[PDB]
């Protein structure tokens, strides 16, 4: 596969994670990496060199969010009233 | 499989401690998911509690308690240390406890009666008398370990033969590691109160698939009939006056299904079916100027659930008796034991300010006497001290409209019951016991002194309903008969597949009759045993048969006569026809109707309510428990210790050979 | 708990998990040699199953020592259907030889008859092991236990060896059954039957567990030193490979 | 050679997500191929990831399931109507097949599964056949793991000998009835036959 539909997949690839999708950056930044930081013979390497760039900081500014939303759930769960009961997926039975 | 036969022995007569809840708190036990394993560890006396609070080796025990034991300071000592105690187990005591027992509150449906600050201020939470001398509380403290109750003997000597053979600590030593242990698994869906667990079993059952409710209402039937039949799909006339007579249905106890409630519930109702009879028997019934309604409220331990629901309903025009209806209203509380053949007239002494309804009440005081004097076992008696009213189900009519009323019981200031809402309020407690070379078909048609002593009694309340109905002229001819409240109390408190509750039943409903005696819980499951068998007992005590075919008696609107709406129909069974299986169903032409007791804060759904008992019973999924035999840590360590030095000798060894495949191989 | 069906987990997959991990994985046309030898080994275990569910439906289930009697003669028929299935599918791996390599195939060789015996014995061990202790191994995660009616507590671990000695007695009599198979030494042949017949009838003195486990590791010393001998090492091979 | 082993890992993989589902979960108890894909990947794995959670009784919230399940199908709906890896494009086909299986296995009723299968091999994508096969031979009985994988094995001989046919036989197969046939025996060949033969040697506990 040339590196024109290269730079046409990574970059409506990378275009796909701002609606949500940090797995697709998980996936990108999982997939072009021994293609673009291992062997140097590419010209059109530098939009490529970038984006992972680009996708690496995206994804783990989710990691961030992500488990500081979850910890801060799930901690205080009970000490919140009914509201922390509305937004609650499942329900643990015998635990508060 | 073969082999958990080897490791487990089941336990078949358990009856678990059931977590139950309130608007404000919650009562009850409950375990953890997959149940609490602990060492079993006997009690035999208070000293051998050094060896699970303090002293012991192997920390989360399992303590098998005598409920001779089963106090309210060892119950203490253990709720400050649970740590160290996951579970208990209970086994029961056949010479019953002489000092007595009770596990409800020392003054029961405290925030639910009529007395309040507002109202009778010096009577309010039972500061004159205080009604169960002897209660511990024990029934009303949430617990956060499983308590079992082994209702049989033969299982206990399994256990405390699995303790003999393992458990034991020789010359001051440690005990053998093999150590025997026992598991209990009650893990009950709910949590702090009921308004959590409704609304977060209302989410579930709205916003979601497969709706996973935790929590259910106490709710049953009230079984209510008539003297003289009424229309019921209307309402009466503001002239028509109606005598009410009362009982309540059910009971508990500290375990879950177990409630036998013989003096405190048995024994009363039982009269007044025989009170029922007695008065229908009359030869001047047709023409009273007066009606007379029986009801058989249910739910009264949990803070008056029939009573306060027939009350809502009685004034939000949805029964076909009014309010303004009730002339006089007589309960009967409990009357089993009447210690020196005395049966007192509680009033309430805050109404009678008002003068009229005093003389009203002085004025059914010495109806009660005059239609008592012919009866030489009862001796009518009320009150020196003006003392307020026992926990009963009048003290729902008098939150509305102050009827003229009166409790009928057998006690002056405490009740006279040592075993009120416990496991050992059982035949025994009110002298029911019939000689042993008797077969089982003439215990049913045995006398004893206690059905002797509830004739006279339902004697004295027919008669007492008889002239509040205005009748004045047959008054001897209204008697119960001993041989009717004999088979009652054969049938509640000893076994309930009878041969005489089985031809009074319908074909459906003989799966409710199990060996055993009735138990008197209001469950969940919102026919009980006790309602269906009091429906048809009633029906038969006061209705008559017919000639309908089955086809007539399912609808008899092509009949001119056996009107649908006064009356209610029923196919029941007949009798045995000796020699083969013939029973000879008939209908029978009864008043014996049903109503719905579901308190009103589940039909308001203000499931924080402060004057209609929230009581909601958490849902569970497979309460069992069995026992088997522990390892040490020490074993498993070296299991798994094992198991990785072989699978690393093994991969090291394939890894070496593998490698040098070349040169140890050769053609 | 999760230790004891951990712990006994790797005693009876530990050399098992080995061999099929490190030796035949990598090999992708051994896998189908695997499975056949299992589905063979399968075939064995129902046609015997038959005769016994016979036996026990016509001799009507009423004297238990006749039922025992017959239970130990199921278990020596299971024996010989296994030792008879073995050479079926030794005859299936001849005639799959020739058909597949050589005739097929320029090379005549992508594996040998020696790895065909191997990855066959290794197969029988496998699903053998497989039907031993799977079903101990799931009441391993239980919170208790053997012992309430006077059994041992050792049950777990003593299963588990059991299980590995029969993975590894299968693996080794695979390689020696065709190895007698081929140069006709048919005595031999009987003695690979002749041991599996005495394996598995140790087995019956089996909660007697210091003299009848011991010499189950017997058995399996001794055929592992005459497998690796019949394989084609030696001491002098095992002394000289150590460069 | 190479080409059966890649038809051996999905099977297999197929069949423990399967199996570790029903022994653990204990429920079960541009035109057409959009919308019949968008109500599985987004409405089965609604259902699959809020069952597995009820199991084990921990609470998740809405803005994290709403957000796992749009972060499986969007990306399950991207990498195969668009270019993926293959990997990727490997490990979606064998979760689709999967959640297709569970859903019959719960639906249809005690033994009609022995006569569907049946009468479809009988008139003759393949994975969903053999996880609902097996799956109810992981369930039904009591716990025992002989009949699961006696049934594990027969299918990939029906496996082997299709493609050992289709070697001489070129044209077409229909793959499945070598499978199904070997794997409806087997079912009900140790079962309730060899389960009685086994037991009684686990009760003495003997070895063959
Ligand atoms: C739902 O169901 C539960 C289960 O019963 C109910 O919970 C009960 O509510 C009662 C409300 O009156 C509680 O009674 C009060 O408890 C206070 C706490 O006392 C503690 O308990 C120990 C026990 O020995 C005492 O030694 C200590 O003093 C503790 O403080 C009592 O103080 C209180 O007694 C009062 O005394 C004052 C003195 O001036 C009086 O003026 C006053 O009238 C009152 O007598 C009273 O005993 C009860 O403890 C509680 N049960 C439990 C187990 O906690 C809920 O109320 C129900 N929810 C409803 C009805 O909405
Ligand atoms: C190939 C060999 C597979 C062996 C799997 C052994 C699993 C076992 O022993 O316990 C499973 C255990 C217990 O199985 P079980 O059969 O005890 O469960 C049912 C029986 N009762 C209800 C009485 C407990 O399963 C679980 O706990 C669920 C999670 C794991 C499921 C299986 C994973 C492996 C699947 C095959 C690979
Ligand atoms: C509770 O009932 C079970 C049966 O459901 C009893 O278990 C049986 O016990 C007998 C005698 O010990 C054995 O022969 C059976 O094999 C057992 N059946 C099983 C385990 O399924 C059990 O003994 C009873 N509990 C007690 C304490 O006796
Ligand atoms: C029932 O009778 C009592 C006793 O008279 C009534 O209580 C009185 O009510 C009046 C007006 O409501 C107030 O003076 C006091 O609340 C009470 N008087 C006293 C204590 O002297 C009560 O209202 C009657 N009705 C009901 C529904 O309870
Ligand atoms: C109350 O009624 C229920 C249902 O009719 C009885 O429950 C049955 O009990 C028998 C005896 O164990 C069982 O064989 C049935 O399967 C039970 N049926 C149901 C639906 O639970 C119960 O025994 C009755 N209570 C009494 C005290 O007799
Ligand atoms: C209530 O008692 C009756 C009479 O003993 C039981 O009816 C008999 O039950 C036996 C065994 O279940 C049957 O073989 C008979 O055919 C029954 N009918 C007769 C003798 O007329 C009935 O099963 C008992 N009910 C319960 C719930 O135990
Ligand atoms: C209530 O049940 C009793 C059961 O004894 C019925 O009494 C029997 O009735 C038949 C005919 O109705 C008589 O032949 C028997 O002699 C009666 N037995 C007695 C009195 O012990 C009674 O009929 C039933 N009542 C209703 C209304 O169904
Ligand atoms: C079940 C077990 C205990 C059976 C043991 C049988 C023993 C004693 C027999 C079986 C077959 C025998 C081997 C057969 C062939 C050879 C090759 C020869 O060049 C040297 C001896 C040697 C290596 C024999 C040694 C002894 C031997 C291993
Ligand atoms: C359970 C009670 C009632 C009966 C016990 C019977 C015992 C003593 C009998 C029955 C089965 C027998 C075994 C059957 C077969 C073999 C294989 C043979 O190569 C050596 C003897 C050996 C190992 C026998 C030893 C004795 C044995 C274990
Ligand atoms: C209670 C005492 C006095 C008598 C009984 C002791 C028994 C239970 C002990 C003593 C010797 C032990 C054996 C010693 C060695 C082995 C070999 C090992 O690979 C598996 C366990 C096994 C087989 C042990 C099992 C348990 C065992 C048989
Ligand atoms: C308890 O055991 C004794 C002794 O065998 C037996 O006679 C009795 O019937 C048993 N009772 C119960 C309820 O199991
Ligand atoms: C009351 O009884 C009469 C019979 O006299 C009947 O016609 C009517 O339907 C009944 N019900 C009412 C008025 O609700
Ligand atoms: C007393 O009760 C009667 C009837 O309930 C009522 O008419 C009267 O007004 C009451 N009197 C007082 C002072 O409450
Ligand atoms: C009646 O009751 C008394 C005490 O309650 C008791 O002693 C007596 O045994 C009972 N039975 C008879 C027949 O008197
Ligand atoms: C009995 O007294 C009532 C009271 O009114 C009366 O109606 C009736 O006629 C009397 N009985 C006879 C037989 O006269
Ligand atoms: C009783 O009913 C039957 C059937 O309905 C009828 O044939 C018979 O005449 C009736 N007898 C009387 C006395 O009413």
């Amino acid at each position: 596969v040339s590196n024109e539909e290269k730079l046409n997949l990574c970059r409506k690839y990378y275009l796909g994670g701002f609606a949500f999708l940090p797995f697709l950056w998980l996936v990108n930044i999982f997939w072009f990496f021994r293609e673009a930081f291992l062997v140097p013979a590419y010209t059109e390497q530098s939009q490529i060199k970038g984006y992972v760039w680009r996708s690496a900081v995206g994804f783990l500014f989710w990691v961030i969010v992500l488990t500081s939303w979850i910890t801060i759930f799930q901690i205080y769960r009970p000490r919140w009233g009914a509201l922390g009961d509305y937004l609650s997926f499942t329900i643990p039975l015998g635990t508060p | 499989n073969s082999v958990e036969r080897k490791i487990y022995i089941p336990l078949n007569k358990t009856a678990p401690c059931v977590r139950l809840l309130n608007a404000t708190h919650q009562i009850g036990c409950q375990s953890s998911i997959s149940g609490d394993t602990g060492v079993i560890h006997v009690v035999e006396k208070e000293e051998d509690l050094q060896w699970v609070l303090t002293d012991g080796p192997n920390p989360p025990y399992m303590v098998l308690l005598e409920s001779k034991h089963f106090t309210r300071d060892l119950m203490e000592k253990l709720k400050g240390r649970t740590s160290r105690i996951a579970g208990l187990a209970v086994s029961l005591t056949k010479p019953s406890p002489a000092s007595g027992f009770s596990p409800s509150v020392q003054c029961p449906n405290d925030g639910f009666g009529v007395y309040s600050n507002s109202y009778g201020p010096e009577f309010a939470h039972c500061r004159e008398i205080q009604w169960n001398s002897l209660g511990n509380g024990l029934a009303y403290e949430d617990f956060s370990f499983p308590i079992f109750l082994l209702e049989d003997e033969n299982e206990t000597k399994v256990i405390k033969q699995c303790y003999q053979d393992h458990n034991l600590s020789q010359n001051g030593s440690a005990p053998t590691f093999p150590l025997c242990a026992m598991q209990l698994f009650s893990h009950m869906h709910a949590v702090i109160s009921t308004a959590t667990c409704m609304r977060r079993s209302s989410i579930q059952s709205t916003f979601s698939i497969n709706p996973e409710i935790v929590c259910d209402p106490l709710s049953d039937y009230n079984v209510w009939s008539m003297l003289k039949p009424i229309n019921t799909t209307g309402t009466l006339k503001p002239d028509d006056r109606v005598v009410v007579a009362a009982t309540r249905l059910d009971s508990r106890s500290f375990f879950w299904n177990v409630a036998p409630g013989a003096e405190s519930a048995v024994a009363s109702f039982v009269t007044q079916l025989a009170a029922a009879e007695a008065l229908q028997k009359a030869p001047d019934v047709t023409t009273l100027p007066r009606n007379v309604m029986f009801v058989f409220f249910q739910g009264e331990t949990f803070d008056y659930i029939g009573s306060s629901r027939m009350v809502y309903d009685m004034e939000k025009g949805k029964f076909p008796v009014q309010l303004e209806n009730v002339d006089s209203f007589v309960e009967l509380g409990q009357v089993a034991l009447r210690t020196s053949l005395e049966l007192w007239m509680h009033t309430d002494p805050v109404s009678q300010k008002n003068e009229s309804v005093r003389n009203q009440v002085e004025d059914l005081l010495a109806t009660l006497e005059k239609s008592g004097a012919g009866v030489p076992a009862v001796i009518l008696r009320r009150p020196n001290q003006s003392q307020p009213l026992p926990p009963s189900s009048l003290q729902r009519f008098l939150r509305a409209r102050n009827i003229s009323g009166v409790v009928l019981a057998d006690h002056s200031g405490a009740f006279h019951n040592k075993y009120y809402q416990s496991i050992y309020d059982t035949a025994e407690n009110i002298n029911v016991s019939y000689p042993e070379w008797l077969s089982p078909e003439e215990d049913l048609n045995f006398v004893t002194d206690t059905a002797k002593a509830l004739a006279d009694v339902a004697t004295v309340l027919g008669r007492a309903l008889y002239e509040l109905a205005g009748g004045t002229n047959f008054s001897d001819t209204v008697q119960a008969d001993p041989q009717t409240v004999t088979r009652l109390l054969y049938g509640f408190l000893i076994k309930a597949n009878n041969s005489w509750f089985q031809s009074i039943l319908r074909q459906d409903l003989r799966s409710y009759l199990g060996d055993g005696p009735l138990q008197h819980y209001i469950a969940v499951s919102s026919p009980t045993n006790t309602t269906y068998v009091v429906q048809y007992a009633l029906a038969n005590l006061t209705g008559t048969v017919v000639n309908l075919t089955r086809e007539q008696c399912q609808d008899p609107s092509k009949v001119p006569s056996e009107n649908k709406d006064l009356y209610e129909y029923s196919w029941v069974q007949g009798p045995l026809h000796s020699n083969e299986t013939d029973r000879l169903p008939r209908c029978v032409r009864s008043t014996a109707r049903l109503a719905r007791a579901l308190s009103p804060a589940f039909e308001l759904s203000q499931w924080s309510s402060t004057e209609y008992s929230t009581w909601t019973e958490s849902r569970w999924k497979d309460i069992r428990a069995r026992i088997f035999l522990i390892a040490s840590k020490e074993l498993e360590l070296i299991t798994l210790t094992v198991g990785f030095g072989i699978l690393i000798f093994s991969l090291i060894v394939t890894y070496c050979i593998n490698a040098k495949a070349d040169v140890l191989f050769i053609a | 708990g999760a230790a004891v069906f951990f712990g006994c987990t790797f005693v009876a997959f530990g050399p098992a998990f080995a061999l099929f991990l490190i030796t035949v994985a990598g090999d992708p046309l051994r896998v189908i040699i695997l499975v056949a030898g299992a589905f063979f080994w399968l075939v064995s275990l129902l046609l015997a199953s038959v005769v016994w569910f016979i036996l026990v439906h016509v001799t009507d289930r009423s004297d238990a020592r006749l039922q025992y009697g017959l239970l130990i003669f199921g278990a020596a028929v299971s024996v010989l259907l296994q030792e008879v299935f073995r050479f079926a599918y030794y005859k299936l791996l001849k005639k799959a030889d020739e058909g597949l390599a050589s005739l097929s195939e320029d090379g005549r060789s992508p594996i040998s008859i020696r790895q065909m015996a191997y990855v066959s014995g290794l197969s029988f061990g496998i699903i053998s092991g497989v039907f031993s202790v799977i079903n101990i191994l799931a009441d391993a995660l239980g919170p208790g236990v053997v012992g309430i009616h006077g059994d041992s507590p050792y049950y777990f671990l003593t299963s588990a060896f059991l299980t590995a000695a029969i993975i590894l007695l299968h693996t080794f009599w695979g390689v020696v059954f065709f190895d007698a198979c081929e140069r006709r030494r048919y005595w031999a042949l009987g003695l690979v039957v002749g041991s599996h017949l005495l394996t598995s009838g140790l087995t019956f003195l089996n909660p007697w567990y210091e003299a009848s486990l011991l010499p189950i590791y017997a058995v399996t010393v001794s055929m592992g030193l005459w497998a690796f001998i019949t394989a084609g090492g030696s001491l002098r091979s095992i002394q000289r490979s150590l460069l | 050679a190479k080409h059966v082993i890649m038809l051996f890992v999905p099977v297999t993989l197929c069949m423990i997500v399967v199996v570790a589902t029903i022994k653990s979960v204990r429920f079960y108890t541009h035109g057409w191929l959009i919308m019949s894909s968008l109500m599985l990947l987004f409405l089965f794995t609604y259902i699959y990831l809020g069952e597995v959670l009820k199991t084990y009784n921990v609470a998740m919230d809405y803005p994290t399931l709403l957000l796992t399940v749009w972060n499986f199908g969007a990306v399950g709906m991207v990498c195969i109507h668009w270019k993926g890896p293959l990997v990727l494009q490997q490990a979606y086909l064998i979760m689709i097949s999967a959640l297709m299986a569970l859903v019959f296995i719960k639906y249809l009723p005690e033994w009609s599964a022995w006569v569907i299968l049946g009468a479809i091999s009988v008139y003759d994508g393949d994975f969903i056949f053999y996880s609902v096969l097996v799956g109810k031979a992981a369930a039904t009985g009591s716990g025992d793991w002989n009949t699961t994988l006696a049934c594990f094995v027969a299918i990939l001989i029906g496996l082997c000998l299709t493609l050992l046919l289709l070697a001489v036989f070129k044209k077409a197969l229909p793959a499945l009835p070598i499978s199904i046939t070997f794997g409806l025996i087997f079912y009900f060949s140790t079962d309730n036959l060899v389960r009685p033969f086994m037991d009684t040697l686990a009760s003495h506990q003997l070895y063959i």
